[PDB]
């Protein structure tokens, strides 16, 4: 996406969480990851 | 759905 890695998906959630979630790796995290961008 | 909704639990 245009934030956010070709891992992701962005879901802030009912209760005020925003994971965004990479599917490589099946990660749920709160942590900016866009850092892994080096993947490509 | 298959969208990720489950919250990391620490």
């Amino acid at each position: 996406q245009s934030f956010l890695p070709p891992g992701w998906e962005m879901r802030i959630a009912p209760n005020g969480r925003p994971f965004f979630y990479d599917h490589n790796t099946k990660t749920t995290t709160w942590e900016d990851p866009r850092l892994k961008f080096p993947v490509h | 759905a298959g969208s990720p909704n489950l919250s990391p639990n620490p």
